[PDB]
């Protein structure tokens, strides 16, 4: 019993099912403080006691199943819209662990639903953005102070006698 | 071709052979509307590749 | 993980207007985002979203530090 | 080299009394007349000769990565040319798609 | 073959309003198409679905001959060497599993349990085979015995997290978040 409890208490599935059970009040909101509380939480979450678990060979068949069965067919875009995502995600996770029929299509349907939901959540996560516009134009400023090549007259380097300039005399006014 | 037509007019003593030359133009087919469509999620890189606007280049093809 | 209770720099009580400021932001952004998808909002290159008047209407002063920390602080609830 | 007329091997060269004799391992021996009077050779500046860049110069007008210059082709009267610079003496060659080649090539 | 598609004239493309900030949308599209590390998942999935089965079924045909050291009977004296010849015909890799120590069927092993317990996120490998043993005799006669072996698990292969054989591939972002995985 103790080794099995230590094995299963480290399972993320156990934590997820315990959270789902706490949400709808099936187990107390605090972690067990007594062996009786731990035994009760294990019985509620896993569906059977540790002794009747190893007796036999099923494990996933009776893991908690949320009490409120909302309508996930309003996840067809049509409190809510976040409770539905959470409960349907847990239910689909449990279906995955049980190799339920038609799981692969329902998973893609829920993936599209939650992609739309993540689009909403990405809208909520936006902090703003600004573009400095050029007043002459009406869009993002393209004015720069970059170098612009320009073929200068050859007289800027040579005089009318073919000699280079030597700018070594300073004129002060 | 416009260079050839200007040459064919110049060799025939025509004084307005320069009018047959067109200007050179090079451009990309990417437009500001494509940039807006990318941000709206209705245009992907695969659509740009399929429309001949962009292509993939390797260091040996570079 | 949240907008700080007070400004990190000067200690003005920024947080008492944080929650309101958050939700107002969304509404304001919903007015200006257009057809661009949310995650592409920091890429639009045509948006000009100014929160100056909103923060002023909250009563927060015109201090650089306070508005900086109010505007720029990431919310852990929006990423997890 | 010299190729044996029977086994088509590479015959070994020996020198006797002002004559070159080719001896094969099959016993065949032959005398060279004129084309076998070349003991050894060496050419210099191999990385800059004309035969090194013949294919490159032929392909130059079609490679879009080559430098172009604003000059009229004297043959087809196109108004641009392809400028290439070969060698350590920086020899400049202007080539055109029609087949024109400065340096008279 | 001639190319078919003809595009509209380049003289009529209107791009003069393109700003360099608009060109960041092209980078956005490129990164969205390739992901950031999507090549890793694609490469590992190619190894799982196509690479390992090809390597096992094509590059590991065994055909060796060993001297017979058995010399106790007349047939033992006549027999000189035995030819061992086999190849594998079926290769499969599954998702990581764990016993749970209930003397029951295997259960799914989630990545967080592997991280905490110091386990390995490794999925079982199942193999089938055909064996041919041929014994040769001094006169020049040979005897051939063939066997066909049902699929059996040989070992486990490490599974890339987030790939096809990872358990966090049939889960949603909320379910990933609730089993202790980084949902992002
Ligand atoms: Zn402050
Ligand atoms: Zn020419």
């Amino acid at each position: 019993t103790k080794v099995l409890l230590t094995e299963i208490l480290l399972d993320p599935m156990y934590d997820y099912a315990a959270t789902v059970a706490r949400i709808d009040g099936s187990i107390p909101m605090h972690k067990p403080r007594t062996p009786k509380e731990a035994e009760y939480e294990f019985k509620t979450v896993i569906g059977r006691t540790p002794a009747e678990l190893l007796s036999q060979k099923e494990f996933y068949d009776k893991i908690y199943t949320s009490k409120y069965r909302p309508d996930f067919t309003q996840l067809t875009r049509l409190e809510k819209t976040s409770t539905l995502i959470y409960l349907r995600a847990y239910e689909l996770f449990l279906k995955y662990l049980q190799n339920a029929p038609n799981f692969n299509s329902e998973l893609a349907e829920f993936k599209t639903y939650e992609n739309a939901y993540g689009e909403q959540k990405a809208l909520l996560a936006q902090q703003g953005f600004y573009n400095i516009f050029d007043p002459n134009t009406g869009r993002a400023d393209q004015r720069t102070r970059l170098f612009e090549y320009k073929r200068l007259p050859i007289s800027t380097l040579y005089d009318e006698r073919g000699l280079p300039h030597k700018w070594t005399i300073y004129v002060y006014k | 071709q416009a260079c050839y037509k200007a040459a064919e007019a110049r060799k025939k003593g025509d004084k307005d052979w320069e009018k047959h030359k067109i200007p050179f133009i090079q451009n990309t087919r990417f437009t500001p509307q494509m940039a807006k469509d990318i941000l709206a999620g209705t245009l992907t890189l695969e659509d740009l590749v399929a429309q001949g606007i962009c292509e993939f280049i390797t260091p040996e093809e570079a | 993980m949240l907008i700080p209770v007070v400004c990190f720099t000067c200690g003005f009580p920024i947080g008492t207007y944080a929650a309101i400021f958050d939700k107002a932001r969304t509404e304001y952004i919903k007015t200006k985002m257009g057809g661009t998808l949310p995650q592409n909002i920091p890429l639009d290159a045509s948006l000009q979203i100014e929160l100056k008047d909103l923060i002023t209407a909250l009563g927060i002063p015109m201090r650089v530090c306070c508005r900086t920390h109010l505007i720029t602080t990431l919310d852990y609830r929006k990423y997890y | 080299m010299k190729i044996c007329k029977a086994c088509s091997s590479c015959m070994v060269r020996t020198y006797v009394d002002g004559n070159i004799i080719f001896r094969c391992s099959c016993g065949e021996s032959v005398q060279g007349d004129s084309q076998n009077l070349l003991v050894s050779s060496k050419v210099y500046h191999t990385g800059e000769m004309e035969d090194k860049y013949k294919i490159f110069i032929k392909n130059a007008p079609f490679d879009p990565t080559n430098c172009q210059i604003k000059k009229d082709c004297p043959n087809c009267h196109l108004d641009y040319l392809t400028q290439i610079c070969i060698g350590s003496q920086k020899i400049i060659i202007l080539v055109c798609r029609c087949g024109y080649m400065s340096n008279r090539g | 073959l001639r190319p078919q598609i003809t595009y509209g004239p380049i003289e009529t493309v209107d791009n003069e309003e393109l700003t360099e900030a608009d060109m960041l949308s092209f980078i956005s599209a490129a990164v969205n198409s390739t992901g950031l590390i999507g090549y890793n998942i694609k490469s590992f999935d190619d190894l799982m679905d196509n690479g390992i089965p090809q390597i096992v079924k094509q590059m590991f045909n065994v055909d060796i001959t060993y001297k017979d050291q058995r010399d106790h009977t007349e047939i033992d004296k006549l027999r000189e060497s035995v030819q061992i010849q086999f190849n594998f015909t079926d290769v499969n890799i599954e998702r990581p599993q764990h016993r749970n120590y209930s003397q029951g069927n295997k259960i799914n092993l989630l990545p967080n349990k592997a991280r905490l317990c110091g386990l390995s996120y490794s999925g079982p490998v199942n193999l089938a085979a055909e064996v041919i043993l041929t014994a040769h005799y001094s006169n020049g006669r040979q005897e051939v015995k063939r066997a066909s072996i049902p699929p059996f698990q040989v070992s486990t292969f490490p599974i890339m997290r987030g790939s096809n054989r990872c358990h966090t591939h049939h889960l949603s972002k909320t379910a990933k978040k609730e089993i202790g995985e980084d949902p992002n």
